[PDB]
């Protein structure tokens, strides 16, 4: 995360690290969303361009961190894959098109720092996902663009009108993403950088006062330049993708 | 640069 | 889950945390 800040304790308890066995690694964030679910982006697990296609051997999920590359003893739960879901209709050859994926875990044990944010309803997604509302994007990734945090970052950031994150790239952008970040004349910045792909944007509901995961770090272009943008999946959109994998096999 | 998690997890 | 987005450590004791209020200004 570039231009934000060291998270609080317990802030963001649905955070989970993506750990790459062997050689230990972050390979990216991602999301509890119930006590075997976890969400995150299909290119963490899938990219045939970079000879990506792991299997659920290869990988550990690490729920209730803050530090990121302390063994959090007590605290973080670390969490074997049963079984890894990629959307059918992820599209890693073009755009990163419906750009999530499921992973299903034993149950972890919630506590003060480990607890799952909920997935949005159509009403909630029409009703926040509006182009200057802010949503918080967190993670372990890197800095600046061209280092790394001794703990989970945060920031906040405005979803931006669609003409201007498409006017933003040559990227495709559809349906299935949004873009948010702060526009060169508003000042403020901040944005996702290398190894917060797969984590959540997150949305407080000033309904209910419940968080909300209505979006997936994507994909962007360098980290925090003015002009672009950082892309999310639009997880309200996929929603019933998810659900049928849950339906199905939860 | 990471911590060495505990054995178990590697198993 | 039926307790899904609420923070044990913030909105379970009603503590706000440091940057919150950001969001809902911003829910206008
Ligand atoms: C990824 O790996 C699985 C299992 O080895 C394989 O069956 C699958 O076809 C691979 N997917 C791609 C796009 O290469
Ligand atoms: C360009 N990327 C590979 S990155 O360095 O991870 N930057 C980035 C910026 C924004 C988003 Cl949403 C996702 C990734
Ligand atoms: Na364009
Ligand atoms: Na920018």
């Amino acid at each position: 995360i570039v231009e934000g800040s060291d998270a609080e304790i317990g802030m963001s308890p649905w955070q989970v690290m993506l750990f790459r066995k062997s050689p230990q690694e972050l390979l990216c964030g991602a999301s509890l969303i119930s006590d075997r679910w976890v969400l995150t982006a299909a290119h963490c697990l899938l990219y045939p361009p970079w000879d990506k296609n792991f299997t659920e051997n290869d990988l550990l999920v690490r729920i209730g961190k803050h530090s990121r590359t302390r063994y959090e003893r007590n605290i973080e739960k670390i969490s074997m894959l049963e079984k890894i879901y990629i959307h059918p209709r992820y599209n890693w050859r073009e755009n990163l098109d419906r750009d999530i994926a499921l992973m299903k875990l034993k149950p972890v044990a919630f506590s003060d720092y480990i607890h799952p944010v909920c997935l949005p309803d159509r009403e909630t997604a029409a009703s926040l996902l509006q182009a200057g509302y802010k949503g918080r994007v967190t993670g372990w990734g890197n800095l600046k663009e061209t280092g790394q945090p001794s703990v989970l970052q945060v920031v906040n950031l405005p979803i931006v009108e669609r003409p201007v994150c498409k006017d933003s790239t040559r990227i495709r952008i559809t349906d299935n993403m949004f873009c948010a970040g702060y526009k060169p004349d508003e000042g403020k910045r901040g944005d996702a950088c290398e190894g917060d792909s797969g984590g959540p944007f997150v949305m407080k509901s000033p309904f209910n006062n419940r968080w909300y995961q209505m979006g997936i770090v994507s994909w962007g272009e360098g980290c925090d330049r003015d002009g672009k943008y950082g892309f999310y999946t639009h997880v309200f959109r996929l929603k019933k993708w998810i659900q049928k994998v849950i339906d199905q096999f939860g | 640069d990471f911590e060495e998690i505990p054995e178990e997890y590697l198993q | 889950e039926a307790d899904c987005g609420l923070r044990p450590l913030f909105e379970k004791k009603s503590l706000e945390d440091k940057t919150e209020r950001e969001l809902l200004e911003s829910y206008i």
